[PDB]
RNA sequence: AGGAGGGCGCGGCGGCCGCUGCAAAACCCGGGGCGCGAGCCCGGGCGGAGCGGCCGUCGGUGCAGAUCUUGGUGGUAGUAGCAAAUAUUCAAAUGAGAACUUUGAAGGCCGAAGAGGAGAAAGGUUCCAUGUGAACGGCACUUGCACAUGGGUAAGCCGAUC
RNA sequence: CAAGGUGAACAGCCUCUGGCCAAUGGAACAAUGUAGGCAAGGGAAGUCGGCAAAACGGAUCCGUAACUUCGGGAAAAGGAUUGGCUCUGAGGACCGAC
RNA sequence: GACGGGGCAUUGUAAGUGGCAGAGUGACGAUCCACUGAGAUCCAGCCCCGUCGCAUUCGU
């Protein structure tokens, strides 16, 4: 099915004691990971501006906590991740949220 | 071409061949004896699976320095196997060629069996490395040789 | 489709190093076709190749440092 | 030649091999001697680490330094929730040694306990005990137990009761698969081992039926694992000098030329932790009942409403909430850790044996940090 | 240790007697025999053109060794190993096939007595374009300092030359 | 040939131009290694031997022994200070820099 | 299960706004004070519970 979801993913405990030229690397992997369990879809493609932003400081000091929106299309199903907009007063009481 | 076994029921079979094919001998030797009379059908879903690590290839022969998986522990209890990616791809193909020798003489890709695989060594081929002390030491490759007929019956 | 002839012709047209052209990703087949200086200066004149600016050097805090 | 100096040998070759337990579950290896005068009861129980706290209490010992004065002692938390018996099982003699009888079964047992009998429950049919429960409902199947447990009362000499935890009480165990072990019954004629055991069919025995404050007991567990480890921590050894080629964390010489060989008694790298170990004299110093002024962390000297949980929780356990057992001294395994407790062997006619514990302060800090509170009202009226 | 006799086998030459495309030599065989033995004779197969036995005589004439010579092949073994020079990631394209090719974006390194830009020795086409069977580039490659086909070095003032 | 900052400085460290991410990749963190750290209390008891490591370190002010070929020894030894900010004074040319 | 909330814990009072606080200088100005035991992090192997998901074999 066509559905869109945001939600927000502890990068923190998913890279604890990570090795540091591999910390943003894992990142993305972690990222593929969440996103393949959630939606089911084994192809999953990261947005460039999604990339950016976890790469923004660097390899080292990946953000612990980022909102993210997945989209899963048809192709055959594939889900697309990208940045979410982040309301005022941060993500506290944040849940996962459905998209239209 | 002869083969090393005759199908004995030569218009119900199919076969496929291949000579010189650069690899390695040992871990396609493995690979031919885990579908040994395995169907057709079977026969390519194990070697998928083998190329997507779902399915271990037994270490029997050959297999002294070889990890444990678990994926292998039935039919061999001792965790000894591996996925040789190569190995399955290369009789893959050969599968697949074999598969379409039997469509042009008409027989069911369904009821098809392997009856016979065959793994030889081909002639080594030489490079080199370099070693302490300006000294010069071997560096070969083990091509096969691989034989295959599938059989109706 | 390698590019890696007109980037090279590009960087000595342009008169920079090859860290500094910019092909457009969108226009590669277009930009494929030119195998001569002249066709990359038509692509430069049309805009699909372009000089990038310099990285960002600023001495705001050496003037500041030496006010002080 | 001769060692030039003398020391002792490192490790004990009385624990060998050291190589990871069978079991997960400790195992008593020897239950005490039956008395027959003695009353019938069970001599052992099953219980599960919690944590582990300080406590402070006023010595009384004649002729110490610590006569009448107050001292701080390390206690581990098992939390014992009661046991459910669905079984008994007896043993005759023979020139072999024991050997099982017969075995009888209650017609009521729990998922929990039946989850022990299954690798994949969730993809099973669960038959396990559905036929035999049949006999209960017929007239002839009630004639069968009935003369299985007339055999018992004439041929056994030994007589178990097949008993499982309540391990769904603990839900920080995460855990739905129960407990099983067979404890023997210490009191009585045969005849009254078989009755006693026999009226406790689903019935839940509480740890107080088995053991009794400021009593000595044995603990059985598996410690914890610590996988391949070299001789320098597995046995004890000491490093080589700095300058060693290839290393100085081995053993120098592992033996002479002759025996032409490498002997047992050398120490080795391999497996170190998780080994089977029984541990004897450890102090009970209290016994939490649920639904009792006993359960809480208050003493006669401290009149603080609190728990006997830790602020925070017990720090990978989780709160307890049944009945539970302080015992002085450190317990094998880490928490959450099933653990065995059996009746001494021996007699305990000493002065550490017969003490008398009066506890005048209990921990209950957060175990997660350096905490400074003993309750979370404490905590909050501190901060306003 | 050593000596001697009588025999077995290999290759020629002089003679004698034969065989073979209705299948010679060589080679293979849980085939059958003869001889104490060295050896010999036959059978079945392969192979496709030469070979044998007896008398005499002659010789580069018989192998298990020589850290023997040359060639081939094992176990070791799918093992030891592929760890210096901070580092990659995302999207797209191409392609049978992309961790490694190309483009864009991002994150990093060399840090100007550089991992930048040019020369003298030395090399000799490695330079550029297009194309790609295999080999090679100690993993891989659609890719190249590989391979194939073409192209390319202009002086009165720069040098040699004096 | 050879830039900016710090700094005495072509030291080390960071950056611009230009050039590069080529050094087989993936999973996991056992023993023993290799390279690099910390460690209460003691302080060479270790060892042939302080091997290795640690401590010292720039600049400013004070102060500096025996011995001496009178040149040295000498940075002997031994002490004190050092950040940021807001100012103040002095030192010039025909408005300026340290 | 994924978030989230609370408990517990570590560090030590966030950004921002305001102040007739502040050596002095001609608006600047280290710093200080209030909101503010605040802010940040907290299982990755911590404790307790409003939003969203969910093929291969074996017969004694
Ligand atoms: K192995
Ligand atoms: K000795
Ligand atoms: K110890
Ligand atoms: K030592
Ligand atoms: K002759
Ligand atoms: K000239
Ligand atoms: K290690
Ligand atoms: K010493
Ligand atoms: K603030
Ligand atoms: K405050
Ligand atoms: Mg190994
Ligand atoms: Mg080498
Ligand atoms: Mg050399
Ligand atoms: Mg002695
Ligand atoms: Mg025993
Ligand atoms: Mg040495
Ligand atoms: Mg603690
Ligand atoms: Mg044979
Ligand atoms: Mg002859
Ligand atoms: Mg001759
Ligand atoms: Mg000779
Ligand atoms: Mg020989
Ligand atoms: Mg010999
Ligand atoms: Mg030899
Ligand atoms: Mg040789
Ligand atoms: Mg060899
Ligand atoms: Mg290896
Ligand atoms: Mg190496
Ligand atoms: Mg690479
Ligand atoms: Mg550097
Ligand atoms: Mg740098
Ligand atoms: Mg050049
Ligand atoms: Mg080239
Ligand atoms: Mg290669
Ligand atoms: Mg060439
Ligand atoms: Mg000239
Ligand atoms: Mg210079
Ligand atoms: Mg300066
Ligand atoms: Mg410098
Ligand atoms: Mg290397
Ligand atoms: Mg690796
Ligand atoms: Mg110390
Ligand atoms: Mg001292
Ligand atoms: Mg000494
Ligand atoms: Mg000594
Ligand atoms: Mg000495
Ligand atoms: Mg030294
Ligand atoms: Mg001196
Ligand atoms: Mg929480
Ligand atoms: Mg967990």
């Amino acid at each position: 099915e066509v559905v869109t979801r945001e939600y927000t993913v502890n990068l923190h405990k998913r890279l604890h004691g990570c090795t540091f030229k591999k910390k943003a690397p894992n990142a993305i992997k972690e990222i593929r990971k969440f996103a393949q369990k959630a939606m089911g879809t084994n192809d999953v493609r990261i947005d460039v501006k999604l990339n950016k932003h976890i790469w923004s400081s660097g390899i080292r000091s990946v953000p612990r906590r980022v909102r993210v929106r997945i989209a899963r299309k048809r192709n055959e199903l594939y889900s697309l991740v990208t940045v979410a907009e982040v309301p005022q007063e941060g993500l506290k009481g944040l849940g996962t949220k459905v998209v239209e | 071409v002869k083969y090393s076994t005759d199908p004995a029921n030569p218009t119900k079979s199919a076969k496929a061949m291949g000579r010189d094919l650069r690899v390695h001998f040992k871990n396609t030797r493995e690979t031919a004896f885990a579908l040994r009379k395995m169907s057709l059908n079977k026969a390519k879903r194990y070697l998928e699976d083998v190329l997507a690590h779902k399915q271990a290839i037994p270490f029997r022969r050959y297999c002294r320095g070889v990890g444990r998986t678990a994926q292998v522990k039935n039919r061999q209890p001792n965790g000894q196997g591996r996925w040789p990616a190569k190995s399955a791809k290369f009789v893959l193909d050969l599968l697949k060629n074999a598969e379409s020798n039997a469509e042009v003489k008409g027989l069911d890709v369904d009821a098809l069996y392997i009856s016979h695989i065959q793994v030889n060594q081909a002639q080594k081929q030489r490079r080199r490395t370099y070693r302490a002390h300006g000294r010069i030491n071997p560096y070969m490759s083990n091509p096969c040789h691989i034989e295959l007929i599938l059989s109706e019956k | 489709v390698s590019l890696k002839l007109q980037k090279r012709l590009a960087s000595s047209v342009l008169k920079c190093g090859k860290g500094k052209v910019w092909l457009d990703p969108n226009e590669v087949n277009e930009i494929s076709m030119a195998n001569s200086r002249q066709n990359i200066r038509k692509l430069v004149k049309d805009g699909f190749i372009i000089r990038k600016p310099q990285k960002i050097h600023s001495r705001s805090r050496a003037r500041r440092a030496h006010e002080a | 030649s001769h060692r030039k100096f003398e020391h002792p040998r490192h490790g004990s070759l009385g624990f060998l091999p050291r190589k990871r337990c069978s079991r997960h579950r400790g195992k008593v290896k020897s239950f005490p001697k039956d008395d027959q005068q003695k009353p019938c009861h069970l001599t052992a129980f099953l219980g599960y680490k919690a944590g582990m706290t300080h406590i402070v209490r006023e010595v009384e010992k004649p002729g110490s330094k610590l006569h009448k004065k107050e001292t701080c002692e390390a206690v581990t938390i098992i939390e014992t929730p009661p046991l459910v018996i669905v079984g008994l099982v007896a043993y005759v003699k023979t020139p072999r040694g024991l050997r099982t009888l017969n075995s009888v079964w209650a017609q009521h047992l729990s998922e929990d306990v039946r989850r022990r009998f299954y690798k994949n429950w969730c993809k099973s049919k669960k038959k396990a005990f559905t036929k035999y429960a049949l006999k209960y409902d017929s007239d002839a199947g009630k004639k069968e137990i009935q003369l299985q447990l007339e055999k018992m009362k004439k041929y056994a000499t030994i007589v178990r009761v097949i008993a499982h935890t309540q391990i769904r009480k603990m839900k920080g165990l995460k855990q739905k698969k129960a407990h099983l072990m067979e404890i023997q019954v210490n009191g009585g004629t045969i005849a009254d081992k078989v009755d006693y055991g026999y009226k406790f069919f689903e019935k839940e025995v509480p740890v107080e039926a088995v053991f009794q404050k400021d009593e000595m007991v044995d603990i059985i567990g598996v410690t914890k694992g610590k996988g391949y480890e070299g001789v320098v921590t597995r046995w004890g050894v000491t490093r080589l000098p700095r300058k060693t080629h290839r290393g100085l964390r081995k053993v120098a010489c592992i033996g002479a030329w002759h025996p032409a060989r490498v002997s047992y008694t050398v120490a080795r790298a391999g497996q170190n932790g998780y080994h089977h170990r029984t541990e004897m004299n450890k102090k009970i110093y209290k016994m939490g009942k649920s639904g009792q002024e006993s359960h809480e962390a208050c003493t006669e000297f401290d009149r603080t409403e609190k728990d006997i949980t830790p602020m925070g929780g017990f720090p990978h356990y989780g709160v307890v909430k049944g009945d539970y057992l302080m015992i002085k001294g450190c317990c094998v395994g880490p928490k959450k850790r099933v653990v065995t407790l059996r009746q001494s062997l021996l007699k305990q006619t000493s002065r550490l044996a017969l003490e008398e514990i009066k506890l005048k302060f209990i921990d209950t800090s957060s175990k997660f940090g350096h905490g400074r509170f003993q309750t979370t009202d404490e905590k909050q009226k501190f901060y306003g």
